[PDB]
RNA sequence: GGAAGUGUGUUUCAAAGAAAAAAAA
């Protein structure tokens, strides 16, 4: 919830890029685990 | 167990840029042993990970177009001879390694 | 290219240099380094281990 | 009011189209692999258009002008004359077998009419070049003509 | 003749297993006895195929297709009837497999398409079905099955290059590591061939496969067949590898040097061409025991035969060490470098290799081509060698002579004439493809710049739908520049060209105008239409005098 | 040297041209 403070705008640029990449990876991982759960339920 | 680089980073766009996050250590060193232990423990905890940890939020416009123009002008003034770019390789200069 | 507008009789010194280079670096070898230049080496020196 | 050059019409030797044009060693005016350029020289009183085969060392094939299209005296200054010359060039190009041409000119005045006639009559244009050949030495290296009306 | 076809058990109408077995035995004996399809044997094949709407089995259809592929049965009616009678069986198998999931159909269709490609006949329906199967199930197939399907699709002449390239890109993305780590020479060569045949851009994968093949060659576990195939595929890819071709040239030179060393002395070894001829004679004897140039044509059309490389079975690994001197030509070594930052070739194979070198341009920017060209000239001018050659090998030799016009020390006019006669025999007997034929004719015209021709002209007249405007116009120019002056033979094609106005490029119109200006033939409508086509094609290019071409397209 | 092409280091034309308009084929 609380994010750091930097001395240059380069740092915020890269921080935002990293945030976006992490969120996309989170969406992919959540979808993969949902598919995992669906497959497990179908198998059982 | 193919890694992310083994799986997806062989594509053109995906394979173009590939940052390094950890130092590479040759097999047979304390750093390598600790990295192996961390990887094993992290994989096991990924197995025993909950759902809340993979929550993601919808993507939205980070900046308005006018704000993007202002940011571009300020970055250009900061580096008037070079072109503005996210130099993620030079990242360590701007963001401390501990807060990457 | 036209024979009356091109340059002929010149040495292919660059091709000779490439052919001799093949000796030190095999032609069937990597084209770049693990760290690709000044920026990559800066990243290597500025990334911590575990 | 024949709509053509009176003297060429009168002296036409049996009227074989392109009878007086020198031909290649193969007996053809145009090779199937030749490109064509229309050079237009415009002025207040007349427009001279020359179609040239680029492959044959930029050799003139045929040309047209106000007299050739049948326009005399003051009528040569209007846009109708320029459009008529353009139409004549396009029609003769179609007859010969020329479809695509490259346009070249020095003065841009009275060239829009020729271009419009080409487009209307189907003479496609692949490129346009304005070659004014402006002085690169001075303005009075050779004293130009006196200004009219003192 | 005609006794075998009269006596074979062909007269039995029914769906009985006895009928099927008798048909299978009849086709087995047909394979054993019947000669290759050619000018000499036409009526025999026509009647046999017409007699063979009809009820067939999977095995019987596969045998029929294989027999047609082996014997070069290019008659359209035969394939039309075969596919008409095969459609029911394939549809039934498709429905059976669909219902089971909700032999094998893909395997059978792929084999039929392979036979059609071998005979150069196009099966649009089968190719489209294979394309749909590839687009639908590519991830399902394992690496070898996917490689085989991609190779077949690429070999097909109508498959879209963009789609094939996209499928190849997906295949590479899926299986780049396993193949690049451990792939046998045959699989790697097939991968390279399928990439080249459709111009797929896979630079890194191509380089890695080339590195592994070069490691094989350095270790000496590669046959002359495989080396020639590598040279051909690199020529197709425009892969201008320097050390590899230098290594091949050095191998040829050292082979010739040892040949001369032992020929000077009392004891010498038999020639590679002699061994090949002996093996061909042995195979002819084997065929006769089991039962003009039929005995050679069957050998060339055997299933394991490749046009420019002979029969794959004769050639074996060159040897662990072949070059005494350090060779001009591994993953661990690549990693180390990145971290550290510091048994004999044939005459036709040599001709093909030097043709590849000429295409890549080594003859100009190289120092190891002149001696090998002299060696090839010496080995080719000899009598007898030219007679036993493939159409593609003859084309390679003709290209070699035409390109090294001046470099030739002697004038092998007799050798060129004998090669031309051999190739013309192949062309009239239908073993020569139009691609191999236009190159040969153009090469001969180039060499000459600075009956047999009637047979060539008649073959061209009868086979007009086999090739594209490229080949048609290029041969029309080549014949005229050889000297034909046949108003009929030239005015025949005027209407054909008018009809196929659209498919003519700048090269095509150039060839046509050259031909019809050398032949002294007038066709105002032809010339006018061709001129309009040329104008339209060049409308998307602008250039200025003394400044070259500025903008293209 | 002009104009082009790509199995090439290839081909073609070539040391001034131009002598109604509008059409048919």
């Amino acid at each position: 919830d609380v994010q750091p403070l930097f001395t240059s705008g380069q740092a915020y640029w890269q921080f935002e890029i990293a945030k976006s990449q992490a969120n996309h990876l989170l969406r992919i991982r959540s979808v993969l685990r949902r598919m995992k759960a669906q497959a497990e339920a179908a198998a059982q | 167990s193919p890694s992310f680089e083994q799986q997806f980073l062989n594509d053109k766009l995906l394979g173009q840029n590939t940052l390094q996050f950890t130092k590479v250590s040759e097999k047979g060193t304390a750093d390598a042993l600790f990295a192996e232990c961390l990887e094993s423990i992290r994989h096991r905890r990924f197995k025993l990970d909950p759902d809340v940890d993979n929550r993601s939020s919808e993507a939205v416009e980070k900046l308005t177009q006018e704000e993007r123009a202002i940011a571009e002008k300020i970055f250009q003034r900061v580096d008037p001879e070079r072109k503005i770019a996210p130099r993620l390789e030079s990242r360590g200069c701007y963001i401390d390694p501990l807060w990457d | 290219k036209s024979i009356k507008k091109k340059i002929t009789g010149t040495d292919n010194v660059f091709r000779h240099i490439m052919e001799e280079s093949f000796a030190v670096l095999p032609e069937d070898g990597p084209e770049f380094e693990e760290d690709g230049g000044v920026s990559a080496k800066q990243q290597k020196s500025q990334i911590l281990s575990e | 009011t024949l709509g053509g050059h009176p003297r060429r019409f009168k002296l036409m030797g049996g009227r074989p189209e392109f009878h007086h044009v020198d031909r290649n060693k193969n007996g053809h005016i145009i090779e199937p692999t030749d490109k064509f350029q229309v050079v237009i020289t415009t002025s207040k009183n007349n427009v001279h258009a020359q179609v040239v085969n680029k492959s044959r060392a930029y050799r003139t094939i045929f040309g047209s002008f106000a007299g050739n299209v049948g326009i005399r005296k003051q009528a040569q200054q209007g846009t109708q004359c320029a459009y008529r010359i353009g139409q004549n060039i396009a029609r003769k190009c179609r007859r010969l077998g020329i479809s695509q041409v490259e346009i070249k000119f020095r003065r841009i005045m009275r060239v829009n009419q020729l271009l419009q006639a080409f487009t209307a009559h189907g003479l496609g244009v692949t490129a346009i070049a304005h070659e004014p050949r402006l002085p690169k030495c001075g303005q009075n290296a050779t004293k130009p003509r006196k200004r009219r009306r003192v | 003749p005609l006794q075998a076809l009269a006596a074979l058990p062909v007269w039995q109408q029914g769906t009985s297993p006895r009928s099927l077995e008798l048909r299978s035995v009849s086709v087995r004996l047909a394979h054993a006895f019947m000669p290759p399809f050619s000018t000499e044997t036409e009526e025999l094949w026509c009647a046999y195929t017409r007699r063979l709407p009809v009820q067939l089995s999977v095995d019987l259809g596969l045998q029929i297709a294989r027999l047609f592929a082996s014997r070069n049965v290019v008659l359209a009616e035969a394939w039309k009837g075969l596919f008409a009678s095969m459609d029911p069986l394939l549809r039934e198998l498709r429905q059976r497999e669909e219902r089971e999931s909700a032999e094998r159909f893909p395997d059978v269709v792929l084999k039929l398409c392979e036979a059609a490609n071998r005979v150069r006949h196009e099966w649009t329906w089968g190719t489209e079905e294979l394309m749909l199967y590839a687009r639908r199930q590519l991830p399902a197939l394992e690496a070898p099955e996917a490689a085989r399907l991609l190779h077949a699709l690429a070999s097909s002449p109508s498959t879209s290059e963009s789609v094939v390239a996209r499928l190849a890109e997906a295949f590479v993305f899926l299986w780049e590591r396993d193949l690049s780590g451990a792939v046998e020479p045959a699989a790697g060569l097939q991968l390279l061939e399928t990439l080249a045949r459709k111009r797929a851009t896979e630079r890194d994968f191509i380089r890695d496969i080339s590195r592994r093949m070069h490691c094989y060659l350095h270790l000496g576990l590669l046959t002359p067949f495989e080396k020639t195939r590598l040279a051909v595929v690199y020529r197709q890819l425009e892969f201008r590898h320097f050390t590899f071709f230098r290594h091949l040239a050095e191998e040829l030179l050292q082979q010739n040097a040892k040949r001369q060393r032992l020929l000077a002395l009392g004891r010498s070894e038999p020639s590679a061409d002699a061994l090949q001829a002996a093996r061909q004679h042995q195979r002819r004897q084997r065929l006769s025991r089991l039962q003009t140039g039929e005995w050679r044509w069957q050998e060339y059309l055997r299933p394991g035969y490749v046009m420019g490389l002979g029969l794959e079975k004769d050639f074996s690994p060159s040897g662990v060490i072949l070059q005494e001197e350090i060779l001009p030509l591994v993953a661990e070594l690549r990693r180390g470098l990145r971290g550290s930052l510091p048994k004999a070739f044939t005459l036709g194979q040599t001709a093909v290799i030097l043709d590849s070198m000429l295409f890549l341009g080594f003859h100009h920017q190289s120092r190891f081509f002149g001696p090998v060209a002299d060696v090839l000239l010496q080995r080719a001018t000899e009598r007898g060698a030219v007679e036993t050659l493939d159409p593609q090998q003859c084309t390679s030799l003709m290209v070699f002579f035409a390109e090294t016009r001046r470099q030739l020390s002697e004038d092998p006019d007799d050798c060129i004439r004998r090669l031309t006669e051999r190739f013309v025999d192949a062309l009239v007997c239908e073993v020569a493809s139009p691609a191999q034929c236009l190159l040969f004719f153009k090469s001969l015209v180039k060499w000459s710049a600075t009956p047999l021709l009637l047979a060539v002209c008649k073959q061209l007249c009868k086979r007009v739908h086999n090739f594209s405007m490229k080949e048609l116009t290029g041969m029309l120019r080549a014949i005229a520049y050889v000297d034909f002056r046949e108003p009929a033979f030239f005015t025949v094609f005027v209407n054909y060209l008018k009809e196929r106005l659209g498919e003519m490029q700048e090269e095509d119109i150039a060839n046509v105008t050259q031909a019809f200006n050398k032949a002294k033939i007038e066709e105002p409508h032809l010339f006018s239409l061709m001129g309009k086509r040329y104008q339209h094609l060049q409308a998307n290019v602008m250039a200025v005098k003394r400044r070259g071409v500025l903008v293209r397209r």
